[PDB]
RNA sequence: GAUGGGGAAGCUCCGUUUCAAAGGCCUGAUUUUAUGCAGGCCACCAUCGAAAGGGAAUCCGGUUAAGAUUCCGGAACCUGG
RNA sequence: GCUUGUGACGGCCCGUGAAAAUCCACAGGAAGGAAUAGUUUUCAUGCCAGGUCGUACUGAUAACCGCAGCAGGUCUCCAAG
């Protein structure tokens, strides 16, 4: 339900006790006019709600997947 | 004398709420 | 152009009810529907709101009045009588 | 015979007053130490319509003398009063339109309404729209006051009886003809089931004294004894005279 | 034109049983039940819808925080700005005239 | 005579501190760049000190008598000028135009103004000033 | 009579019509004499009295409401309080006003 | 439509706030421990009466021979702790 | 444009068009209050729990009433060219 814009805030909710599961969605979108671009979405499950992020930049998409906790259950797609 | 004031109340019809008088003559036994 | 020679507001009733009862109703429907002048704010904004109740659009003061008018000949002559009787005592 | 219509009304099944939308009973303040010694001030919060009633009501708020709270009253609104005005109630109040005064304290020729028959009863005489009594001379002995009631009757009541000043609002309500039945229908809708009305001379004999016949006719004299009985009284009851009136009208 | 039903057993069209048509991700029209609109709270002096206060159905006001139900002033979510203004003047001028009364009224009984 | 002066009491009529007592410390009469209107600096009190009595003593008398003050810029339209008077030599050079437009600089004045008003209430001077106008 | 006095002021001398501008002229201290109609509300009538006694200005009461104080000064509108800044041709200071 | 009252030889009738002694609650002070007193108000006084009036809060997608705003999958929101 | 919801207005009355549960706010300042920590769960997050009964189908020229699978009678929502 809830969305986050800041990337520094999202890394804190990955280690907030109740948060066990997480997920990394890959999308295929387009912008401007001509050619398309590759988008990614990172979602975490709190007890009450789902916090999520929208990263259009393909460069920083690789850096965020590398920096997750070890015990967190990350499910691709 | 130092801080507290003397500002009276006026118990005389349509002004000030009447005080707790002795009403023993009017009790419905 | 002027629409009706005589009936005016009582035209709504058409041909019904008799001419004099329509003439009597024209007279009293001219009074109650009309705008009157306010005592406090000084504007022609007083309008009826049920028989006996007269309010001001702006300023919002309500006044108790007649059935089909703000003031009447019964209350007009009584206004001077209550004024005159007090002048014995006060003046 | 059957049981006549006018005998049926006493049981009050369908003949009761329709009283959903009413505002409340329209009394004066209860007589207390504040009203029979000095005076007491109230504000008129709003004036307002009341169902089945030609005059408007005033929701008038006082403050309680013996405990910290307010008190809301319902007065019959006089022709003159407006919202925000100060109504000054009690003995030592000036001769003003809207103030409530004891009949001893006013002078003669004074026009009051909503007046008590006996002191402390809270409203009794002159309560319809455009009505009033005239005080016509006093009596210092036995504190009694002589008045003129709306019918022309000349009564003598107590001087400690109270009475708000001025005539009652809604005067000249019966001037405008109703024209149609629909307006009569809606008038009675908020009072009581007494409309429309069938004539007795149009019924069969089981139903009335005036029933039957091979023409529509009353048959015997329509004036009836003071001491007839339930079922015989239908027509003119204890009529000392009858017919269209000639000479001078009204009471002397 | 894909037609639509009520979602609850009350089949009459009253104030509490209103309907809104709604397109869904299955791709069909569907009825949705609509709740009753909230009024604005009124001032208890003039009767004006008074500003800086939320409009909710009365039991909703329990869930909401304190900022949403008031303003920062004497008579917060109770009287409007013009009404408070006036009774501050009226409270002051009468109590100014109360001191001007007792200065003149005491001299009246003194010099007689 | 012109009554809006440095040593005069008033009653605020609008905005948070409405129905409270102040003193017009510096009347900037004929306009400005920021605040383009007839305005005035004020220095009154937010929380009034409570009714102390002869039953209370020592500790509770101190707690009942604590005056949280305030300072503001206010339009002449939002003040009632009154015939009462209060001196302004205790905090003339402290409160100024340069004092405002700085978060940290407002407290130093308030702590000096609090010192002036608490010194005035202890031993009865300006009773009308330290009593709530009731509405 | 007040009708002859206010007639000569409107064409030659200065004036101001209305509450917001009387109190603006009365706070500054430019007013010589303020006039107040009958039907004007009492709370405002008492505040104009209080602002006039601080500034030290006379308070004449016009016999009649705002609708006939407008015809008195010549304007085609209702006006409820008149402050006279500069008394021109007329002499409203010394006379009964 | 009970009660308190009053009628009626009685089956029962009247009346619902009435000419009646008409019933509940908050802190502490405590550290026998459970409530002994501090004192404050309230006189509001049965109860029944609407599956169309008033009323806290839920949506989508799937699923069966016959059930779903109730099951399954996901995502929500109230109320009392 | 059709169906529906809503907003500011205007007509009409000798008709001026329910109540109660329930929820909030203000005025008031009782009481408790701080510097080695209290006050806040009317800010955010987190933990627990939410009973009892109804829920299938018809709703009519065959599931209801009319002696019957009777040309009668029986309240209501959606609405394409
Ligand atoms: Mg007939
Ligand atoms: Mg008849
Ligand atoms: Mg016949
Ligand atoms: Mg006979
Ligand atoms: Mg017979
Ligand atoms: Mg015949
Ligand atoms: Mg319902
Ligand atoms: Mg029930
Ligand atoms: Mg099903
Ligand atoms: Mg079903
Ligand atoms: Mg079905």
């Amino acid at each position: 339900a809830r969305e986050i814009t800041d990337i520094k805030q999202f890394l804190e909710l990955t280690r907030r006790a109740d948060v066990k599961t997480a997920t990394v969605k890959i999308n295929k979108k387009l912008n401007k006019a001509g050619k398309p671009f590759r988008q990614t979405k990172f979602k975490v499950r709190g007890s009450s709600s789902l916090y999520t992020l929208v990263i259009n930049d393909a460069g920083k998409a690789k850096k965020l997947i590398q920096s997750l906790p070890p015990t967190l259950k990350v499910n691709r797609l | 004398n130092p801080l507290t004031h003397s500002t009276p109340k006026n118990f005389g019809i349509g002004q000030a709420v009447q005080p707790k008088r002795n009403l023993s003559r009017y009790v419905k036994w | 152009a002027k629409r009706t020679k005589k009936v005016g507001i009582t035209g709504k009733y058409g041909v019904r009810y008799g001419s004099s009862l329509r003439r009597q109703v024209k007279k009293l429907e001219i009074q109650q529907h009309a705008r009157y002048d306010c005592s406090f704010c000084g504007k022609k904004t007083v309008k009826r709101g049920a028989a006996g109740i007269w309010t001001c659009s702006c300023c919002k003061k309500t006044v108790a009045g007649g059935a089909y008018t703000v003031s009447t000949a019964a209350a007009a002559t009584v206004r001077s009588t209550i004024r005159r009787l007090r002048e014995m005592v006060e003046a | 015979g059957r049981v006549i219509r006018n005998q049926r009304k006493g049981a009050g099944s369908i003949f009761t007053s329709h009283t959903r939308l009413r505002q409340g009973a329209a009394k004066l303040r209860t007589l207390d130490y504040a009203e029979r010694h000095g005076y007491i001030r109230g504000i008129v919060k709003q004036i307002v319509h009341d169902s089945g009633r030609g005059a408007p009501l005033a929701k008038v708020v006082f403050r309680d003398p013996y405990k910290y709270r307010l008190r809301e009253e319902i007065f019959i609104a006089n022709e003159g009063v407006h919202t925000g005005q100060f109504i000054y109630a009690g003995k030592k109040a000036s001769l003003n339109v809207g103030n409530v005064l004891p009949l001893g304290s006013v002078p003669e020729g004074t026009i009051v309404s909503n007046v008590e028959e006996k002191p402390g009863d809270r409203g009794a005489l002159a309560r319809a729209s455009g009505n009033y009594v005239i005080i016509i001379g006093h009596n210092p002995d036995e504190n009694k006051t002589r008045v003129r009631l709306p019918s022309g009757a000349k009564k003598v009541i107590s001087s400690d009886a109270r009475g708000v000043i001025g005539v009652i609002a809604g005067g000249g309500r019966v001037d405008k003809p109703l024209l149609k039945a629909g307006r009569a229908f809606h008038k009675y809708r908020l009072k009581r089931n007494s409309w429309p009305k069938t004539r007795g001379v149009a019924m069969n004999p089981v139903d009335h004294p005036h029933g039957g016949g091979n023409h529509q006719h009353i048959g015997k004299a329509s004036t009836i004894s003071r001491g007839a009985v339930s079922g015989q009284k239908a027509g003119l009851i204890a009529a000392r005279r009858t017919g269209l009136l000639r000479g001078s009208q009204k009471t002397q | 034109a894909q037609r639509v039903t009520f979602r609850r057993r009350n089949p009459y069209n009253t104030r509490s049983n209103k309907i809104k048509v709604v397109k869904t991700p299955g791709g069909i029209l569907r009825a949705q039940h609509v709740k009753k609109l909230a009024t604005r709270p009124k001032c208890g002096d003039c009767g004006s819808a008074l500003q800086g206060i939320s409009t909710l159905r009365p039991r909703q006001y329990a869930t909401v925080s304190k900022t949403h139900k008031t303003v920062s002033r004497a008579y917060g979510g109770s009287r409007c700005a013009n009404c408070v203004k006036e009774r501050i003047i009226r409270a002051f001028l009468i109590e100014e005239q109360k001191i001007v009364k007792k200065v003149v009224k005491e001299q009246t009984e003194a010099a007689k | 005579a012109k009554f809006l002066k440095a040593g005069k009491v008033a009653v605020v009529v609008r905005g948070r501190y409405a129905g409270k007592k102040v003193v017009i410390v510096k009347p900037h009469d004929e306009g400005s760049k920021s605040h383009p209107f007839g305005h005035a600096l004020v220095a009154g009190i937010e929380r009034y000190p409570l009714k102390v009595t002869k039953k209370h003593g020592a500790k509770k008398v101190a707690k009942r008598t604590k005056i949280k003050p305030f300072i503001k810029v206010v339009n002449y339209n939002h003040l009632l000028p009154t015939r009462y008077t209060l001196d302004v030599e205790a905090f003339k050079s402290v409160v100024s135009t340069e004092t405002f437009e700085q978060p940290s600089q407002r407290e130093e004045a308030k702590k000096v103004v609090k010192k002036a008003f608490e010194e005035r209430h202890q031993a009865g001077k300006n009773q009308w000033f330290f009593s709530k106008l009731r509405f | 009579s007040i009708n002859q006095k206010l007639a000569l002021v409107i064409k030659s001398g200065k004036y101001t019509l209305g509450y917001k501008s009387t109190v603006k002229s009365l706070r500054q201290g430019k007013s010589k004499l303020i006039i107040i109609a009958a039907n004007t509300p009492v709370l405002r009538k008492s505040e104009l009295e209080y602002y006039a006694m601080l500034s030290k200005t006379k308070v004449y009461y016009f016999q009649g409401g705002n609708n006939e104080l407008g015809t008195a000064v010549g304007k085609l509108f209702r006006v409820g309080v008149v402050s006279i800044l500069e008394a021109g041709d007329s002499d409203i200071l010394t006379t009964l006003a």
